[PDB]
RNA sequence: GGCUAUGUAGCUCAGUUGGUUAGAGCACCGCACUCAUAAUGCGGGGGUCACAAGUUCAAGUCUCGUCAUAGCCACCA
RNA sequence: GAUUGGAGUCUGCAACUCGACUCCAUGAAGUCGGAAUCGCUAGUAAUCGCGGAUCAGAAUGCCGCGGUGAAUACGUUCCCG
RNA sequence: AGUAUGGGAGAGGAUGGUAGAAUUCCAGGUGUAGCGGUGAAAUGCGUAGAGAUCUGGAGGAAUACCGAUGGCGAAGGCAGCCAUCUGGCCUAAUACUGACGCUGAGGUACGAAAGCAUGGGGAGCAAACAGGAUUAGAUACCCUGGUAGUCCAUGCCGUAAACGAUGUCUACUAGCCGUUGGGGCCUUUGAGGCUUUAGUGGCGCAGCUAACGCGAUAAGUAGACCGCCUGGGGAGUACGGUCGCAAGACUAAAACUCAAAUGAAUUGACGGGGGCCCGCACAAGCGGUGGAGCAUGUGGUUUAAUUCGAUGCAACGCGAAGAAC
């Protein structure tokens, strides 16, 4: 802004575990305002993911994102701690849309438990990612 | 087929065109690229860009004739200099020596007349 | 220039141990001024401003 | 008579012996860019790959013939 | 949910050219949009409904109202004024 | 004003020789698909092998660094190094001649570049010219080539913003700071500090000027001699004459026509002049338009009429907050 600089803005954490980085997922999620499908989904995929692997759904998600989050983007450049965050978050969406189960819920359940050992599409994005970038 | 140990890298940076040539000493060619063989056609030839990519490409087909230290002589203004030296260093050469060749005259022959644009 | 390079020097740091030595040099400014043609009276004009660039340079850092 | 080589959009050059699964450049018309223009960028239209048959799972692309054209040669009722 | 066939209601002296709405039937293009181009820095963008002026009748326009409710700003090279 | 004798600096001039770098061409070695050029391209060069790289030859022209608000010359001009011939200048002290001086109408000598004549030379560059681009057109600016010329010898031509836009000579009138070539003095061991003189620069008191500015290198204060000017055009033109191979140069009018043409400085405006900053201006994001169907406005076309206005941003769901009569 030339001149001034700008505060980053805060958002609450999430009231059921109180955690910001799910917050964050679900706010990526959500669409035109709908928080309330956004937080079905969301919920309902750490529900899944709870049943099939009994673990704490804040560290599942934290380790899957860590592993999915990128130290470069896409042509390379360099990115700061929120962009990896960010984009982890952007490519993690779009695969579980892709996935072909019933529910939106189920879709996403199933591609975080897929990226978590590292059969996931959102892990391929990540590998095109970075066999672009030894390109440079 | 011959081998070779040391080996000169002789470049040819102008405003229009970046050219690598590999030999060994005594000057006889082992291996050439230049911007314009790697696509980079008309304008694009001069980036540093296209002659980082030529450089690479002369050194890794030196490196079929199997030679590891070389030593590097830049002739000639333009961007490209710099960008290909590093290269082949990052190719995985040792340079032994770099300097600078380009000819100066001693007030010899007259230069053409200045461009009006 | 002939800028010989030691065990420890890296690639990077001997070009760049060069681009001094051919900067101090000077030799692309020979390059630049030996592509065209300068009348003389224009090589006349240009070392009569200079002359009277150093001068004031001079007054300006005696005081 | 013999031996060769060609014929692809409105105008031109490719595509040339198998799965050719005919494209490239200029003409246009529309769109974009511009204060107004170009150049340029995009899209659409504009042939049905000389014709007739043969083999074949593949034919503008190959084999047979019939055209038009070009090159050299041969012609004592 | 365009278009068309059939049957109706209301306003109005009068709905052919040329009204709005209802019912049955029909069920088009469209599967996310080239070059390019526009708005927006927080209760904002996005999305959801409600009201009014004009007005007999005739809003997807205009002027207002609230509900749910984000993402991103390293910086001034580049484009515009 | 001039002469003799000692010493000093210098791209001053003429002749001959010679050295190194670079460009171009030629032959050869290595080697393989491009090279070159531009805003982007194309003309052009290259598979009978280019460009690049290395070695060796041929020839012409010019002298990097030193290099300087430095130096020399009447001006024009003069730059590698060496030798030969040669002009001027600076500097010290004596000695000598004794006004022998200054300027200068006519005259005469020299005089950048281009151009001309005869004979040579020709690398690079490059008027004319050819082709490729750009453009509405391009005859040009840009690109690829390229002849005269640029070079040498012997002559001619006699013109330049040939400028400091400032004729030559002489004397006098505050100061401060540089630099080049000399003379003198002082410190004290070797390098500095004071002066003086001849050049070359920056400021600046007085004075001068319309102002800008000049200001001991005067455009100040005075003297000697010469050249030149008398509104802007017509016009440095015509006729005559002199010179020239020619191109042309020099001397040089009138008729006619206008009421202006000019110089310096001031305010504003403008610039395809500069510097500085801001803005959802660009970046980072989210969602749209351009594609489909329909609604609405406009252009165009059509019609008897399709009523009239609004036209880049800042007209186009705009006047119209509402055309069946
Ligand atoms: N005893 C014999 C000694 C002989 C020797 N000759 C010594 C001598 O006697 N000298 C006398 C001084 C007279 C001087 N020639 C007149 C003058 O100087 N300008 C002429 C008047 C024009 C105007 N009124 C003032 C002007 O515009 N000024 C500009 C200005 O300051 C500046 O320009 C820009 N853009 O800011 C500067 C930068 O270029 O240029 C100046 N212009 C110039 N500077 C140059 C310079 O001094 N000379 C040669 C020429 O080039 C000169 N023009
Ligand atoms: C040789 N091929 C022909 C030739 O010499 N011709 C004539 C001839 O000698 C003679 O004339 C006559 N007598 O007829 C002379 C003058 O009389 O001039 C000559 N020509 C000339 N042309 C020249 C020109 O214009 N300037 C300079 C000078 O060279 C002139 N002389």
């Amino acid at each position: 802004p030339r001149r001034r600089v700008v505060a980053a803005r805060e958002i609450l954490p999430d009231p059921k575990f109180s955690s910001q980085t799910i917050a964050k997922f679900m706010n990526h999620v959500m669409q035109d305002g709908k928080k309330s499908i956004a937080e079905s989904i969301v919920y309902g995929a750490l529900e899944r993911v709870q049943e099939k692997n009994k673990v704490d759904p804040v560290e599942f998600f934290e380790t899957t994102l860590e592993k999915v989050r990128p130290m470069v983007e896409v042509v390379p450049m360099e990115v700061r701690p929120s962009r990896r965050t960010a984009l982890a978050m952007r490519w993690l969406v779009d695969a579980a849309a892709k996935r072909s189960e019933k529910t939106m819920a189920l879709r996403l359940a199933g591609e975080l438990l897929d990226a978590a050992e590292g059969k996931g599409a959102a892990i391929k994005k990540r590998e095109d990612v970075h066999r672009m970038a030894e390109a440079n | 087929t011959r081998t070779v140990s040391e080996g000169v890298a002789h470049i040819h940076a102008s405003f229009n065109n970046t050219i690598v040539t590999i030999t060994d000493r005594q000057g006889n060619a082992l291996a050439w690229a230049t911007s314009g063989g790697q696509g980079f056609r008309g304008s694009r030839k001069s980036t540093p860009f296209a002659a980082q990519v030529a450089a690479e490409v002369a050194g890794k087909a030196a490196l079929d004739y199997g030679l590891k230290n070389l030593d590097v002589l830049v002739k000639g203004p333009g961007p490209g200099r710099e960008s290909a030296v590093r290269a082949l260093g990052a190719v995985g050469y040792k340079i032994n020596s770099i300097t600078d060749v380009t000819p100066i005259p001693h007030n010899g022959c007259r230069p053409p007349k200045k461009r009006r644009v | 220039p002939q800028v010989k390079l030691k065990e420890g020097e890296p690639v990077d740091v001997a070009i760049r141990r060069f681009k001094r030595s051919c900067e101090k040099a000077g030799v692309l400014a020979d390059v630049r001024k030996r592509e065209f043609y300068e009348k003389p009276t224009q090589e006349r004009k240009r070392k009569k401003a200079a002359a009277v660039k150093r001068y004031q340079k001079k007054l300006a850092r005696e005081s």
